[PDB]
């Protein structure tokens, strides 16, 4: 259906059709905004060369990428539900602690920054998986491994300590 | 063969559809009140 | 969501409407009073105890006065303009955030909404005045149109340089931006400039010369009795207390702090009001310091003061953001 | 370091007597490859304009009051200084548009390019504008100044969008580059 | 009394700051701004102040051809 | 047997109602009837600025909400200035008694008509639409086009200054000759 | 829709109006109002920033036609008197 | 539209059409053969369709009626009420999703 943002819809329509068997079945990912914002940065860090190969695909077939490139779709979501399951399985708690800080914060990943750094530091230690942001300012220190956040409504308490992976206490 | 008869009011109804407006025409820019039906 | 749209919308009016119209009564008290404590006198203290239900008596006399229509006067327009200055004045409020967010309605464009309403409520000065076709009433409405062709550019001019740092022209957004520096640290001139047309844009003294009542009798309102003339009034103080609020947002960080939720968002609420019951004092202030300024010099001070400094200004402060590399981004973030 | 790929975007192709060396050339090169007879043009031509409302003023008086001349020689002083300026860079460009005799600029425009790729810096230049800004900008001035009789308009981004085969520069260097490996082989 | 400009500048600008103030501080304030993009760019480059990299508004596509991936495929599913 | 198509309606994140397109539609027009049939300058104003402000809210309605603001804020203050003309420029009470006849109305029905139906065919299927087996537009969701999705105001700043900037050199040289041309022809001569 | 009626009453609203010239110079501003609404009702229905950004530059020149007209038209009332538009 | 810059800031929905129509011009039309510019005629056409829908639009009427005409002829058996359809793909509802899609 159209990209157009809707004034005037009343309605919703639903098709209850199933994909033919001719098509593999992927089961779907089922996490929600908040967790899958907290888990952002480690599927980026594991599924980078899935997610930049289905948009090639699609740059590839224009006009017919829906069509032709599912294999690669299925094997985003597959590459995108072994994070968040390993996630699950090795940092449930620090996972549920960040996501729902996130979501009590409009989402905003500033507002939430000592459940960050905890949840990244286990990742990292479980997962070896770790948050890279390109082109983040050399002279200046990185916004997520800053201290002090100055968008940050209540602020970031001086015992939390930033996560660098690769430096001990 | 055509039909003159059937054709001339086509034509009829053509031009003079054109005076009809230049009568109306003629109604507007009249200097005193007469009424649509003028 | 938990329960019914239209009650969460019910409700929410009401927490706005209903508190601004009780804040807007006790600013006319208050500005009585405090005019009084600068005169030696002391104000309202004995319709209610300290004289805290005398708006209440004023109201309720009015609505109970004799409403006239005068004969010369085009009574439709004559009742139109008034009802339009109240709703179009009374509509700003909808777009306030009382925390971030939290606003009636949380345009993307609330900024615009605000300059839209305030242009059309004065629409209605202009009317009630000329439809009264007495002289007074037709001196007072043809001020109030030189006073727009004064104050407005001044505003719009004023609040764009705000834009240029905040990059969103939503109320919210600009609160936001804030929580890095007030913006009446780094914008002082335009703060300064964006008072002095609010003060003007209300209609407020020096500036009170559509309404002047010692050179007309009442200006635009002399024909207007009981409810048309409280239309008027409650229009102009929640007008005064709007242009608070505006000011409060755009140069010193609006809700910004100098059950959980209820206590959180009480600071927000009171530290919007402080801020603004502080701008409603400098208005009183205002009023009481100063005389009326003559409507032929009002409009060669900001055509000739304020919007050539305003302009120059636009040039200069993206010409330093560019340089610092400080322009603002203009997706959706705070 | 051969990019494979010299023509990266779709340029208005002209009929011109002369070779095409830059369609949207930047303001510093259009100064540097100028001629002096481009200075000697554009000064004459700065001079002709209040030199004309001097000569007019000698033969037909206009009786102006007593300092109202010398605001009018302010006036046809600028306009002749910013006419002539807009002469003497559509002198040099037309040379760089294949619009005019050519020859010089086209050798010191194979050498200063091919000076540039042995050096491996960009041909025209890095720009702190975004590819697509940049873009915008060489579709907004190529061949503008055709225009400068009604709106003048000045290349200042360095942009990779000039209408030219690169492949020359490349294929000449590289050309430089065997030649000055077999002179240091016999050393 | 008034000075012209074209025959003692200096003498103009003072009068015109303090006769003129609000016309003439516009002047100053506005012409102020191309001297900042003229003198603060060179400078903060100089010492080091580097202007920030763009931030990504559309999908950065990757440029070359695809990676020819082996995993993650319909039998690894079940 | 199998259902296959299910229309539900939208409990929250529903869009308003298209029935008040075609309140403020009519209203549009009737203002513009007014504008031109009263024998009062200033009523024929009024109904004048309630034009603007129909059409507006029209477009506010769509989404053009930067435009229909822009709009009103613009046409306010010319219709406040418009009322300035009238004052200075116009006898209310003569104007008030400059009666006219209807021998205009035959010529209104056909001009209205032909023009009518000559523009019908002009203007596009996009406008006709909704002039028992109606169509329903359907709407659906993308993640790439709504990475950075903008303001309607930042989707022509992105461009107005840049790819289209002849349109406002242009548009500027207007403004300057009716700032200069306004002023040459009505300024107190001394 | 609209857009034929509100042109059609600014086209009449210009050509039989028998009041006076601002009532000239409202029903241009009402026909141009029609034009920018149909010309924004489509870049709409095509997903096209241009015709908004058409619009507004309709808009601004139909700003400066209106000021140029009152201009000119206080220059005419200085002289006749009456800016009234005089039939019979 | 033609111009490539839609009202989100990202691009016109229409612009891939245009670009086609423009390609198939340039590469197909010449001085040598007046005749190419025929290749670009259900080019054109798909633009124009793009823009207006009016053959998406009859296509649907003529789907709909169609459609409409079946599903009431056809025997019904129980209708899955809106609070079944607003449960489809729950966490704890499987029976109200068993019955909606008939499974
Ligand atoms: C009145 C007084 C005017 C003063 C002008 C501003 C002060 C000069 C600022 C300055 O020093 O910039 C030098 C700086 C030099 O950069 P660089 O690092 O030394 O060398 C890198 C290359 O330049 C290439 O660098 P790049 O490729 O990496 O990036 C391209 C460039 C991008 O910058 C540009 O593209 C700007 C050029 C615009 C196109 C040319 C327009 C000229 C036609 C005029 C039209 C007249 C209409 C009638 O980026 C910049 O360099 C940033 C420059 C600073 C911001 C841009 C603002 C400058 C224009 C100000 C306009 C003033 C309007 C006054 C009103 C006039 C009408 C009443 O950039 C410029 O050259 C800007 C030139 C602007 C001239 C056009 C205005 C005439
Ligand atoms: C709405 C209230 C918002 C709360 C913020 C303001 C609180 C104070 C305003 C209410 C004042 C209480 C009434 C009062 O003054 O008592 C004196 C009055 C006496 O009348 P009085 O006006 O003559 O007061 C006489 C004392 N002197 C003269 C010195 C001022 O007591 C009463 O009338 C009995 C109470 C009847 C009114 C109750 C409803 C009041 C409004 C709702 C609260
Ligand atoms: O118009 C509504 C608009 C609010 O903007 P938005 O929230 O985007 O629109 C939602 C529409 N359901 O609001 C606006 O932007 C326009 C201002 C409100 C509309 C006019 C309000 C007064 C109407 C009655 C006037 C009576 C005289």
């Amino acid at each position: 259906m159209a990209t157009r943002k809707p004034a005037f819809n009343q309605h919703v329509l639903l098709d209850t059709t199933p994909l033919p068997d001719s098509i593999p079945k992927v089961k779907e990912i089922g996490a929600s905004s908040a967790p899958l914002l907290s888990a952002s940065f480690f599927i980026g860090a594991r599924c980078k060369d899935y997610n930049d190969d289905y948009m090639q695909c699609k740059n590839e077939n224009p006009g017919r990428g829906e069509f032709e490139c599912l294999k690669e779709g299925r094997r985003v979501t597959r590459c995108a539900r072994s994070v968040l399951k390993d996630i699950n399985t090795h940092c449930l708690e620090q996972f549920r602690a960040h996501w729902q800080c996130l979501d009590n914060n409009n989402q905003q990943l500033w507002q939430c920054r000592p459940a960050e750094w905890k949840l990244n530091k286990c990742v990292y230690e479980n997962l070896k998986l770790e948050k890279v942001i390109p082109d983040q300012p050399k002279n200046s220190t990185p916004v997520h491994l800053r201290q002090r956040q100055i968008f940050a409504h209540h602020a970031i308490p001086p015992w939390e300590r930033p996560f660098i992976p690769g430096q001990p206490e | 063969p055509k039909d003159a008869v059937h054709l001339g009011l086509k034509g009829a109804a053509v031009v003079g559809g054109i005076g009809l407006l230049f009568a109306a025409v003629r109604t507007s820019l009249a200097r005193k009140n007469v009424g649509p039906w003028a | 969501m938990s329960y019914s749209q239209t009650i969460n919308s019910l409700v929410e009016v009401v927490l706005v409407l209903v508190p601004s119209l009780v804040g807007i009564a006790y600013v006319t008290v208050g500005e009585r009073k405090t005019m009084g404590s600068m005169q030696r006198r002391l104000g309202p203290n004995a319709v209610g105890i300290y004289g805290l239900l005398q708006a209440f008596a004023d109201a309720l006399k009015l609505l109970l006065k004799e409403y006239v229509g005068p004969t010369q006067a085009n009574l439709v327009l004559f009742f139109l303009g008034p009802v339009i200055t109240l709703i179009f004045s009374l509509l700003g409020y909808a777009v306030i955030p009382y925390g971030p967010g939290l606003a009636v309605n949380d345009l993307s464009t609330g900024i615009l909404y605000m300059l839209a309403v305030s242009s059309l409520a004065t629409y209605g000065i202009l009317l009630a005045g000329w439809s009264a076709n007495s002289k007074y009433a037709f001196l007072g409405s043809l001020r109030s149109t030189a006073q727009l062709i004064s104050y407005e550019l001044v505003l719009s001019s004023s609040i764009l340089l705000v834009i240029m740092l905040s990059g969103s022209l939503s109320l919210t957004v600009i609160v936001e931006s804030q929580r890095a520096i007030w913006y009446i640290l780094p914008l002082l001139p335009v703060f300064i400039i964006f008072f002095i047309g609010s003060v003007a844009e209300t209609n407020r003294a020096p500036f009170d010369l559509a309404e002047a009542e010692s050179e007309l009798v009442s200006g635009f309102m002399t024909e207007h009795a009981a409810v048309i003339f409280v239309f008027f009034f409650l229009a102009e103080y929640g007008s005064i207390v709007l242009m608070c609020i505006l000011t409060s947002i755009l140069f010193l960080g609006g809700y910004l702090l100098i059950n959980a939720p209820t206590v959180e968002g009480s600071f927000y609420g009171l530290s919007l009001g402080v801020k603004t019951s502080i701008l409603i004092f400098v208005f009183i202030w205002t009023r009481a310091s100063f005389p009326r300024i003559r409507f032929d010099q009002l409009m060669s001070f900001c055509w000739t003061v304020l919007l050539p400094i305003l302009f120059a200004l636009i040039v200069l402060v993206p010409c330093i953001l560019y340089s610092f590399n400080i322009f603002p981004v203009n997706i959706s973030l705070l | 370091n051969t990019p494979t790929q010299t023509y990266q975007f779709p340029s208005k192709t002209v009929k011109t007597d002369y070779p095409l060396i830059d369609n949207d050339p930047h303001f510093t090169r259009v100064i540097r490859y100028a001629r002096p007879s481009d200075y000697a043009h554009g000064l004459a031509a700065a001079a002709a304009g209040p030199a004309a409302l001097w000569l007019m003023e000698r033969i037909s008086p206009s009786q102006v009051g007593r300092g109202g001349f010398a605001k009018a020689m302010r006036l046809a002083g600028f306009i002749g200084l910013a006419g002539g300026f807009l002469y003497f860079y559509q002198r040099s460009i037309l040379r760089f548009y294949g619009m005019s005799e050519n020859a010089r600029e086209v050798e010191m425009d194979m050498r200063e390019m091919t000076d540039r790729v042995k050096a491996g810096l960009p041909l025209y230049g890095e720009s702190r504008l975004s590819p697509a800004m940049q873009g915008v900008a060489a579709r907004q001035s190529r061949y503008s100044a055709l225009f400068f009789g009604v709106m003048p308009w000045f290349n200042f981004v360095n942009h990779n969008q000039h209408g030219v085969d690169t492949a020359k520069y490349y294929q000449q260097a590289e050309r430089e580059l065997e030649a000055e490996r077999l002179a240091r082989e016999q050393a | 009394t008034t000075p012209r400009f074209w025959s003692t500048p200096l003498k103009y600008c003072r009068w015109a700051a303090r006769e003129r103030p609000a016309l003439f501080f516009s002047v100053v304030i506005g012409a102020l701004g191309p001297v900042t993009l003229a003198t603060v760019p060179p400078l903060r480059r100089l010492i080091g102040d580097v202007d920030a990299a763009p931030i990504p508004l559309t999908y950065p596509i990757p440029p070359g051809p695809r990676k020819q991936l082996k995993g993650y495929d319909d039998d690894t599913e079940d | 047997s199998q259902i296959s198509l299910l229309l539900l309606k939208e409990i929250y994140t529903n869009g308003s109602t298209h029935i008040m397109l075609d309140i403020l539609s009519v209203l549009a027009v009737i203002s513009g009837i007014c504008v031109i049939i009263s024998k009062n300058p200033i009523v024929s104003v009024l109904h004048l600025i309630g034009l603007f402000a129909y059409v507006s809210f029209y477009l506010i309605l769509i989404g053009l909400n930067f435009v229909g603001l822009s709009y009103l804020i613009v046409y306010i203050g010319a219709v406040s200035i418009l009322f300035l003309f009238i004052l200075m420029l116009i006898n209310i009470r003569t104007s008030e008694l400059q009666s006219n006849t209807s021998n205009s109305i035959p010529l209104t029905i056909l001009v209205g008509i032909i023009i009518s139906s000559f523009l019908f065919k002009m203007l596009p299927y996009g406008v006709i639409i909704s002039n028992k087996n109606d169509l329903f537009f359907i709407t659906s969701k993308i993640w790439d086009g709504a990475l950075a999705e903008n303001n309607h105001i930042s989707s022509i700043g992105n461009i107005m200054y840049t790819n289209y900037n002849v349109w406002l050199i242009l548009a500027s040289f207007i403004l300057l000759l009716a700032m200069v041309g306004a002023i040459v022809i009505t300024i107190k001569p001394r | 829709n609209i857009t034929l009626i509100l042109f059609l009453i600014g086209i009449l609203g210009f050509v039989l109006n028998r009041k006076n010239i601002i009532l000239m110079l409202i029903s241009i501003e009402i026909m141009l109002l029609s034009i920018t609404f149909l010309i924004l009702l489509s870049s709409l229905n095509m997903d096209d920033i241009i015709g908004q950004t058409y619009a507004i530059y309709i808009i601004v020149v139909a700003g400066a036609e209106s000021a140029i007209g009152l201009g000119i038209l206080v220059a005419f009332y200085r002289l006749r008197g009456s800016i009234a538009i005089e039939y019979k | 539209m033609a111009s490539g810059y839609g009202l989100n800031g990202g691009p016109s929905r229409c612009f891939p059409f245009w670009q086609e129509l423009l390609a198939c011009y340039v590469t197909n039309s010449s001085e040598d053969n007046p005749d190419g510019k025929n290749k670009c005629i259900p080019v054109m056409e798909d633009y124009y369709e793009c823009l207006h829908h009016r053959k998406e639009a009859a296509r649907v009427r003529a789907l709909q009626a169609a459609y409409r005409e079946a599903e009431a002829k056809k025997l019904q058996e129980n209708p899955p009420t809106a609070g079944q359809i607003r449960n489809l793909g729950l966490l704890n509802k499987e029976e109200d999703t068993k019955k909606v899609h008939c499974a």
